[PDB]
């Protein structure tokens, strides 16, 4: 905070700081463009919305606004964090405490203002040429700004799609390689070469319609596969091939489809990409998914809702994921109940306090 | 990109009196001038053959390079190679108005890459539907003596050939016509986008 | 430009983008110090 | 100590020492550039934040400042250690004991000052051309400087990304090899060679639009795949191939994608890179991750918070990782509870004292 | 990089009186009749064919090497190979202030790779837009007698060929024109970025 004043002047106080320009184009080319970048965010954002929470405040979260439910809110919230590294939540307060409206402001059209002491004073929702200038020079601070970790930038997040932005363009263009190869390719199944007495000679349109009708009827198609095809003088049939037949950038697409899944943190088994068996039997890969890239993400966002929404209340509230009755963690729950349940030496109430039960 | 010439060569700048010494016509005859109408017809036909194989100019006549869209964002390599003192990048409009522009463009002289690179990181913009003609005088020198002499010899090896055989009749030198030309051709290896 | 109704408005001038180069020159000093003078004196010559 | 006093006057007392030149460029090319270097830091920095701690002081750690939570602090702290080998924590102390502000200062813009006796007297936060000159000539010493181990340098860390700086540039350029190969490549599916009566001869634009329209309509595309393609005199069809089709630096990228994961110490199974099965079934590789590169890293930073923050208190406090109810170490907890629980010879209270239980 | 010659040969430096002896001395028709100034025009065409294939200079003419950006950090190989004594390394700016430098560089002479090779690692930087310009005198010696005589014979084997037959007519010698040149060509194997 003491050094906060020094970085603020360099950027320029009172003026909007934009950060990354090409953020909106990674969405259309990397999330609406390829299925791997599409499925990876949809797999996470529909997983963090499904996790229950532990606190009143959750009555706001259950019904944030019209037409945007509890689970639909976090899909919009985490879906901006995975896409552009930043999450925004406007609170509309007709009432003084616990404001009854939440709105995920998209992070394409939002810009920060550094202000005096380096910590932000303005946020600017910029649609068309129109700005809004939300104000942070107050106590309730009407927008929570959830940052992904960015080491070099002081105001935004890193957005894992930016780290995979080369592997998206490999997977977008290798998939479009095979598309435009199926659309721009002339393979013939042969060529009836007609030289003539000279090195060059055309055949007359009388002879040419004769050549079609014996080729149309008697030689093409499945039903004429293999006629013995008499070739008189001058004529010759050179059959062409198609030498790379399968596998046009097949492994570099399948390797880039795994590096996209690597950056968002989904395992290759969940998304459905082919590859070597790393995880075994989905009791691991679903448990690894909710432990390395979902529950760390959800306990970081819920820790920002636990502090931003407590600024509207008087008492501070904690708000964490449940990490109980989330059915992907049952292999960590069998393993912990059967450990203490088999420990017969310590008594009955001495293990209800370990497994989390109210003792009797 | 049209690249026409404003003015041609004067003809009096061509060495017809020295080409006649080359071809061994005759020394002291009283006629001496029955070939003057045709000898410069083959010198202009051999220079223009070597101006296209080498993309050089050789007499420093004035050019006019009328083009519409810039080839690259700032560079704009000129086709005719040995240049000096680009006169005017007058920027015509969609129709009519021709406004000459100092525009903050430079000229990078080279025999290989005669660029016109801009200094403000962007050449003067182009009115949509209008061309940008560039007047420039490109060549080695004004007279015949200012040429590289091996390229001047390649005209004399070639225009002597057109004088000695009229139609395409077939007929190995160490430094022939071709081996003198080849250090003046443009060596390029780009077929790419930029 | 103020666009009329019967105008069929033409495109306007995109602002020229300038690119000014900082050359980033060097500035160096090379003082020559004696080894005996650096080894005998009471002052921290490498600091001074 | 005595050696340090001599070391100072060699480099120069009172003057800033910068250290690494490229550490601002390895972040953009190695952490925002490739997914493997991105995920490797995110896998560790989100793991050290999840580990609980054992001690008042932790009330500061739970809520250091506005907009920067407990888990968000260590992600910023370890995210600077893995990136540039140095961690920094500014403390703002309006009050004499337990200062209520912590700030992860980024290590790009921080520089040390050796001072008189070799141990540092100044740290210089330099953004733009503007400095701060924090002072270490006092007892509370307002910045904890967490060093990674560096054998050659006396003031900084080694930053595992610097050790993997060759394998980053292999993985960045091999991935950009396949991108620009899919973007700069002209493969044709053939070539209709037209020589003519001479060795060279063009075909007229009347004939050429006939040649396009019989190629556009009747030969290209999926629906025209394999037409018999009559070639008269002069014309000829040479089908081209594409001889390296897949696998452009496919293994050298995948070997470099493993050496990046090798340097930070993550196993290949957790991050999702392909490779031979070293670990078996994720009960090991997650347990190996929280034992070779997380908990040794976390017990080293927590040992520095236990000493720097105790300089603000009167009594010294220990602060260590929990090494209990961290669910990756459950296989080390099954193995130790079933060993002593099955040891029936020693009595009931004699094994509650071994497993860490409150005795009864 | 234009690299125009400052001055050409005087013409009186060329061995026209000796080339008449290589043409027909000791055996021949007589001294015979040869257009004297014609024979000077074939020596200048044979030297300029061997100045291009060898990248040598052979008469020690004055050059002017005006190029925009330094290729290496410090090296700057000079193309015309046998050099001696940079006249000046004057440095003009984009407006033409023409501020010469007199120290900071030491020409390292060599028939293989003549250089500029400044002291340390600092070679005079270029004013933005203001091309650097190097004047030097490159070649063997001032007179024809200071040349390597095998290279001088390659001129006489070639200038006589342009005298003996005019057009490009067909006609394997052990040390021909080509075999006397190849120990003076520049042998380079770099097609790379440095």
């Amino acid at each position: 905070s003491v050094t906060g004043r020094i970085v603020a002047m360099a950027s320029g106080a009172g003026r909007p700081v934009w950060g990354p320009r090409d953020t909106v184009s990674l969405m259309r080319t990397g999330f609406a463009g390829n299925p791997v970048g599409f499925r990876s965010v949809k797999l996470i954002a529909e997983a963090t919305a499904a996790v229950p929470l532990i606190c009143p405040v959750l009555d706001l979260l259950r019904r944030p606004n019209a037409g945007q439910g509890r689970a639909e809110l976090f899909e919009a919230l985490i879906g901006q964090i995975l896409l552009s590294g930043n999450g925004y939540l406007e609170a509309v307060c007709p009432e003084p405490g616990v404001p009854r409206e939440l709105h995920v402001l998209r992070s394409d059209r939002m810009a920060v203002v550094p202000g005096a002491d380096g910590w932000p004073v303005g946020y600017d929702y910029t649609v068309g040429g129109r700005k809004h200038r939300f104000d942070m020079t107050g106590h309730p601070d009407p927008i929570c700004h959830i940052k992904s970790f960015h080491p070099t930038d002081d105001h935004y997040g890193l957005s894992p799609m930016q780290a995979a932005a080369v592997a998206l363009d490999v997977h977008n263009a290798a998939s479009a390689w095979s598309k435009a190869l199926l659309d721009n390719a002339a393979r013939p199944s042969g060529a009836i070469i007609y030289k003539g007495a000279d090195g060059q000679g055309v055949l007359a349109p009388e002879q040419y319609e004769r050549l079609i009708f014996e080729m149309e009827t008697h030689h093409q198609g499945a039903r004429n596969a293999g006629r013995p095809m008499l070739l008189e003088g001058g004529l010759d049939w050179k059959p062409m091939g198609f030498s790379p037949s399968d596998m046009e950038f097949h492994e570099t697409k399948a390797a880039a489809a795994r590096e996209i899944a690597l950056a968002f943190g989904v395992p290759p088994m969940l998304i459905g990409i082919p590859g070597d068996a790393t995880y075994a039997n989905y009791a691991e890969a679903n448990r690894a998914f909710y432990r390395l890239t979902v529950l760390p993400l959800l306990t970081r966002v819920s820790a920002a809702l636990a502090w931003w929404l407590s600024g509207y209340l008087g008492a501070q509230i904690e708000l964490k994921p449940d990490l109980d009755q989330v059915p992907a963690l049952a292999v960590e729950r069998d393993q912990l109940w059967a450990r203490i349940g088999a420990a017969g030496f310590l008594s009955n109430s001495e293990k209800r306090v370990l497994l989390g039960l109210p003792p009797t | 990109m049209m690249l026409n010439e404003v003015t041609a060569v004067p003809g009096t700048a061509l060495p017809v009196a020295e080409f006649r010494d080359h071809l061994r016509l005759g020394t002291g005859f009283a006629d001496l001038g029955a070939e003057d109408a045709a000898l410069l017809s083959y010198l202009r036909a051999a220079i223009a053959a070597i101006e296209g194989r080498t993309a050089k100019a050789l007499i420093s006549r004035g050019f006019r390079l009328a083009l519409t869209a810039w080839r690259w964002g700032d560079m704009q390599t000129l086709p005719i190679a040995p240049v000096a003192t680009v006169t005017a990048l007058r920027l015509v409009d969609a129709a009519g108005v021709e406004t000459p522009v100092a525009a903050g463009w430079r000229l990078v002289p080279d025999m290989a890459r005669p660029r016109i690179e801009a200094l403000g990181a962007m050449l003067p913009m182009i009115p949509t539907g209008g061309r940008v003609e560039i007047d420039f005088t490109a060549g080695f020198g004004a007279s015949w003596s200012a040429l590289p002499v091996d390229l001047a010899q390649a005209v004399f090896l070639l225009a002597a050939q057109y004088y000695e055989l009229r139609h395409d009749g077939a007929a190995a030198m160490p430094f022939g016509v071709m081996a003198l030309i080849e250090r003046w051709r443009t060596v390029r290896v780009l077929g790419g986008r930029p | 430009g103020w666009a009329s109704e019967t105008a069929a408005l033409s495109e306007t001038a995109t602002p020229q983008i300038d690119r000014i180069t900082i050359p980033l020159h060097e500035l160096a000093a090379m003082p020559k110090a004696s080894q005996r003078l650096l080894d005998d004196s009471a002052f921290d010559i490498e600091t001074w």
